[PDB]
């Protein structure tokens, strides 16, 4: 059988988590009381009486958003000890997560992970959902990812990240505890999808027409991406890609695994019923230079490998025409050592609609997950942000007091610098 | 908003007691009343993991060694039913 | 069930129409105050949207029924003469039971109807066949997009069966 | 069939005794007014194992109540399911025997023991089909320790061929009201080794710890502490009441578990144990009740079994199940815990099926087991015994009614024998 | 505070 664990670390992991688990329950017709009124697995474990329980762990050091789930509309659906909340927030301190109070949450979280990593078989992927620039997401994310790479080894891990944006930021220490967070995504991660806030901020006020996107609308759009990623696992389709061919077709070199995301068609109900949305321009709007979910101009760099998870009423003869259209375009470049670089897949269900959400149901969607050279500049903005920080050692006393040793700041500098060196070395 | 405090003068009349939960989560992800649902536990106390009892006990010999015509009907209701070939082939 | 009884639905010229006349259409209630600056600002936009989209077609696709919260019958008809589409008579208790059902109160739940949420005036609300929350238009809500949420109408998927 | 005679002695013993008669009456569908309820053949064909029929048809208990107080006798009489008990088997004794082995065994309790052997007699010779006795009592007090083991002794020379089965309540060191537990219990173990053949150790430490951890309880009342005991009591004698696939017995338990005849002290488990929060949320199957029966806390005694070695165990299952899954679950749990079982006893696991599940559940198991970690508590309360005996702590209450100091050292020498025998078989 | 999610079911408050 198939199953993926859905570890949600941090407050962003919880808020994204209750939106993706919202959508998984909607597409399988599973109510919050667990009852259907064999595709429930890869996300749900049957418990005898029709009680489908999700396969995740809600993980947050502070008891304010986990307890909100334990009092909200999903206080039933989620298993009680599956939800784990500690006592204090990590105060946007990577030392407070990875070298302080996080340990007494690691033991319980790895225990419950071990419970539901042996209740069924397969164990295809370990989905992670964390916020890089924050506190408990960066610290408890680094501890728990490093422990699973030793214990639950040789199993793929997909770290959906909410990486800090260049001009938008909600915390002044995000330059520190993101460079101090790359060293878990560089040596304990097989696939690291970079989603940020600015590029999905903009994608809602010109495509969804919403002048007030809130964080829930952000959590719905990432929920569509994770749904189309894991749709080819559960539901039967055409030529298919799952988590293991996902690594052997997007990761050319072992340490080059930082890639982007793009979803289409995100167009509201007043708007989507006017266009064709045909297979030619829904992948062409996927390769649109502003349509990525990451602030990354793709034209100061060459593409490396892309997977096109089409989902719905697509026929494989239609995808080969759209592949030919994108290749003949002279805006998207490619490296010379990758002649063919599109590993597409097609499922048969249309993407599901959320009643009350600001989307209309289309019968096909394009989610591209593309590895590009241009992702190096995304990390390079906060290379410059850390340099302004570390010149006069701002905010170090909060870090060194908890558990820090003053040298991992320079170790993280060399880890990101050697990371940038390889993106300009691969594309020659 | 002092005009709304005229009717709950003790407020312990249970009319305004616990009638709100006013967070962004309830703004964004709710429908009709599936948050205040009581948790059904057991009708026989702390031991009973679910609802069961004497109306479901059927020991093994009684439950499978029943007469063949009754088992015949019960499973007819659930879907009971060098090489060599025929003389046609050469 | 019957949502609107045989004499509760009155259009212009004051001729009663039943629920049978209502099929095939996008049915929206319009909770409104006569003296509200919000309603007074919104109503020409609703008039223009109704006229232009309903003229632009072969069918009467949308249709709106007006629910008043005015202070008296004089103000009710003074709003009514301004107001071209359907409406309920004010002292019919159907207006008050709709107030209860769709939770569109005006701070005065605590006197008689002491539940919680308010969702005040104005409120354009497309409804269902048996009274479903078909979808809420954000006029003054969590999105509160004023005079432009009428575009968010999904009129080919909200229909009166 | 096989008559089982229940006798409960002491303030503690009568409280578990009443709770046990809530549980088996729920299993057999009997109203508190005595009449039978429902149409449930599988709970009525073996009614004579614990019940007797009586003139008007009331299923009268075979239960004998002794306690030298007018204390919990009338609280269980006025309580629910207390009108079952015969108003003849209540033997009171109105003077009190507060926290003294002398006032239960040698003086005072010796005059009322001459009437409770009468009630044991006329109940048991009515039908000469007695499989065993079932004694409940605490050793950390007065009437329960003294008169409890006094009936334990005199029943054995009159029926010297049949089981007596004690669900004993041992001192429970930390939570210990009153101060004479090391004197009372240590001067009572040396009869529970000689004229006993089936002893069930129950502590209030691990009973509280089951409550605080596998149930997460905040205010664990004395009612539902006894509900855990009564569930395990009803599960260890489930085959004498219900038909099964691999039929167990109390004597099948006795012959198969105990080695050389002084090693009859057993931990007890009953493990479909969850809270009500995570009560709908559990795949209730054979491979995971085995994981829950074999991890420390779930054992009702406060002696940690991972510090010792199960010499012989039993896995008396109750419910609808398939048998090679219990057989391979016994073999693999012996395989991963090979250091926790004994090299000169192959296959240290009894198995059985009582078929009919417990009330409310769909499967369950009673894990009774000999452990060589059981001397952990024996050395614990003997250490408390010698710490008081060196300085001559409160003893004039004991010897004033008439006992010798030489008798106490015989108790400590006989109990220190039990520490050594377990050690050399470890 | 502690097991709030449980502690209404056996005794409501
Ligand atoms: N996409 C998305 N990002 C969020 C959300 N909430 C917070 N963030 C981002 O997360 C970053 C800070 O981390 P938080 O999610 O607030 O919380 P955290 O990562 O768990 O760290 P702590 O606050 O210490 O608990 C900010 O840059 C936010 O932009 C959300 O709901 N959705
Ligand atoms: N598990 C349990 N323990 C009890 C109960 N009643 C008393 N105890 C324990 O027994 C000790 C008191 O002994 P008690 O039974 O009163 O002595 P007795 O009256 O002379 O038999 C206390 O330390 C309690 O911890 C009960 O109902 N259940
Ligand atoms: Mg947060």
């Amino acid at each position: 059988m198939r199953e993926v664990i859905s570890i949600h670390v941090g407050q962003a992991g919880i808020q994204i988590g209750n939106a993706c688990w919202e959508l998984f329950c909607l597409e399988h017709g599973i109510q919050p009381d667990g009852q259907m009124p064999d595709a429930f697995n890869t996300f749900f474990s049957e418990t005898g009486a029709g009680k489908h329980v999700p396969r995740c762990v809600f993980l947050d050091l502070e008891p304010t958003v986990v307890d909100e789930v334990r009092t909200g509309t999903y206080r039933h659906l989620f298993h009680p000890e599956q939800l784990i909340s500690g006592k204090e927030d990590a105060a946007n301190n990577f030392a407070r997560g990875h070298y302080t109070i996080g340990k007494e949450i690691v033991d319980l979280s790895l225990d419950r992970i071990r419970k539901l990593a042996d209740n069924c078989t397969g164990l295809q992927g370990f989905l992670m959902f964390n916020a890089v620039g924050g506190g408990t997401g960066s610290g408890l994310g680094c501890l728990l990812l490093e422990r699973l790479s030793v214990d639950y080894g040789k199993k793929s891990k997909l770290n959906f990240c909410s990486w800090p944006s260049p001009q938008v930021s909600t915390a002044v220490v995000e330059p520190y505890n993101s460079v101090l967070s790359t060293h878990s995504l560089l040596e304990h991660t097989d696939v690291a999808v970079m989603l940020d806030n600015e590029a999905i901020y903009d994608i809602c006020r010109r495509n969804l027409d919403i002048e007030r996107p809130t964080y829930t609308n952000l959590n719905r759009l990432i929920a569509q991406v994770i749904s189309s990623l894991t749709a080819s696992l559960r539901f039967d389709g055409a030529l298919n890609v799952d988590v293991t061919e996902f690594q052997t077709n997007l990761v050319p070199y072992p340490r080059i695994h930082f890639m982007l995301s793009s979803y289409a068609p995100i167009i509201s109900a007043e708007k989507a019923y006017h266009e064709q949305l045909s297979v030619a321009e829904i992948t062409n709007s996927a390769f649109e230079p502003a349509s990525m979910m990451a602030k990354c101009d793709p034209r100061h760099g060459k593409y490396m490998a892309c997977c096109l998870m089409y989902r719905g009423d697509v026929v494989p003869k239609d995808v080969n025409a759209a592949v030919a259209t994108i290749k003949t375009k002279r805006t998207i470049q490619f490296v010379d050592w990758c002649p063919t670089g599109f590993k597409c897949g097609i499922n048969y269900q249309p993407p599901t609609v959320v009643p009350g959400g600001d989307l209309a149901k289309v019968m096909r969607a394009v989610c591209m997950i593309s590895n590009s050279t241009a992702i190096a500049e995304v990390f390079s903005r906060m290379d410059h942000k850390f340099d302004l920080m570390y010149a006069k050692r701002a905010f170090v006393h909060w870090y060194v007091g908890e558990g820090m040793e003053e040298g991992e700041f320079s170790e993280a500098r060399e880890d990101l610098a050697a990371l940038e060196k390889d993106y300009e070395e691969v594309g020659i | 908003k002092l005009t709304s405090w005229r009717i709950p003068h003790p407020l312990y009349t249970e009319l305004p007691q616990g009638s709100k939960y006013e967070t962004h989560y309830r703004q964004s992800y709710d429908y009709e009343d599936w948050a205040r649902r009581p948790v059904r536990l057991s009708k026989y106390g702390l031991l009973g993991h679910d609802d069961s009892g004497a109306e479901s006990w059927t020991t093994e010999t009684r439950s499978e060694y029943e007469p063949p015509r009754l088992r015949r009907d019960q499973l007819k209701a659930a879907g009971q039913w060098m090489a060599i070939h025929v003389s046609r082939t050469h | 069930l019957i949502l609107f009884p045989e004499g509760s639905l009155k259009n212009s010229n004051n001729t009663v129409i039943p629920q049978s006349h209502l099929k095939g259409k996008s049915v929206a209630l319009y909770f409104a105050d006569g003296a509200d600056p919000k309603c007074a600002s919104l109503l020409p936009f609703l008039l223009n949207y109704y006229r232009t989209m309903n003229e632009g077609g072969a069918n009467q696709k949308i249709e709106i029924i007006f629910v008043s919260l005015d202070r008296d019958r004089e103000a009710f008809e003074s709003h009514r003469a301004h107001m071209p589409w359907l409406s309920i008579d004010l002292e019919n208790p159907l207006t008050e039971i709709l107030k209860r059902h769709f939770r569109v109160m005006k701070e005065y739940e605590v006197p008689t109807y002491g539940y919680g949420s308010r969702t005040g005036v104005p409120s354009v609300i497309v409804i269902g066949s048996d009274g479903r929350e078909a979808q809420f238009l954000p006029i003054c809500s969590g999105l509160e997009e004023g005079d432009r949420a009428l575009l968010r109408w999904d009129w080919r998927n909200t229909k009166f069966a | 069939m096989r008559e089982i005679v229940h006798v409960q002695g002491g303030q503690c013993g009568n409280q578990i005794g009443a709770k046990f008669w809530e549980v088996i009456s729920d299993e057999h569908g009997i109203d508190p007014t005595g009449t039978y309820c429902g149409d449930s053949d599988l709970q009525l064909e073996r009614i004579n194992v614990f019940y007797n029929e009586a003139t008007g048809g009331r299923f009268v208990p075979r239960a004998i109540l002794m306690d030298l107080e007018p204390g919990t006798m009338d609280s269980v009489r006025a309580g629910p399911f207390g009108q079952l008990f015969r108003p003849d088997n209540f033997v009171f004794g109105q003077t009190g025997a507060g926290n003294n082995w002398a006032k239960g065994h040698y003086t005072e309790g010796a005059e009322l023991i001459d009437s409770v052997l009468d009630v044991v007699r006329k109940e048991a010779e009515g039908c000469d089909c007695l499989q065993g006795f079932q004694i409940t009592h605490s050793l950390g007090g007065g009437t329960g320790s003294g008169m409890g083991t006094l009936l334990i002794s005199k029943v054995r020379e009159e029926y010297p061929d049949r089981i007596m089965e004690t669900f004993s309540v041992f001192p429970s060191p930390k939570v210990s009201d009153t101060v004479v537990e090391p004197y009372n219990a240590t001067l009572s173990v040396h009869q529970l080794v000689e004229n006993a053949d089936e002893v069930q150790v129950i502590d209030n430490e691990a009973l509280y710890d089951i409550c605080f951890r596998t149930l997460k309880l905040t205010t664990p009342t004395y009612g539902d502490l006894n509900h855990l005991v009564s569930a395990a009591m009803s599960g260890v004698t489930c085959c004498l009441r219900f038909p099964g696939q691999l039929n167990s017995d109390l004597r099948k338990l006795a012959v198969n578990l105990i080695p050389f005849p002084r090693l009859h002290f057993f931990l007890i488990g009953f493990a479909p144990l969850t809270s009500r929060g995570s009560q709908q949320y559990r795949a209730l199957s054979v491979p995971e009740l085995t994981q829950q029966m074999f991890d420390a806390k779930n054992m009702m005694c406060a002696s940690d079994p991972r510090h010792g070695r199960y010499l012989t165990a039993s896995a008396m299952f109750r419910g609808r199940m398939s048998t090679k899954e219990v057989d391979e679950q016994m073999l693999n749990v012996q395989n991963k815990n090979s250091s926790y079982f004994v090299e000169w006893i192959p296959n240290n696991m009894k198995s059985s099926v009582c078929d009919i599940p417990p009330k409310g559940l769909k499967m369950s198991v009673t894990f009774v087991g000999n452990s060589t970690a059981i001397q952990e508590m024996f050395k614990r309360v003997s250490d408390q015994f010698t710490a008081m005996f060196r300085r001559k702590a409160f003893l004039h209450w004991y010897t004033g009614e008439g006992m010798d100091e030489m008798e106490f050292t015989e108790a400590e020498s006989n109990m220190n024998d039990l520490v050594s025998e377990y050690q050399q078989y470890q | 505070r502690e097991d709030y999610i449980r502690s209404l079911t056996p005794r409501p408050a």
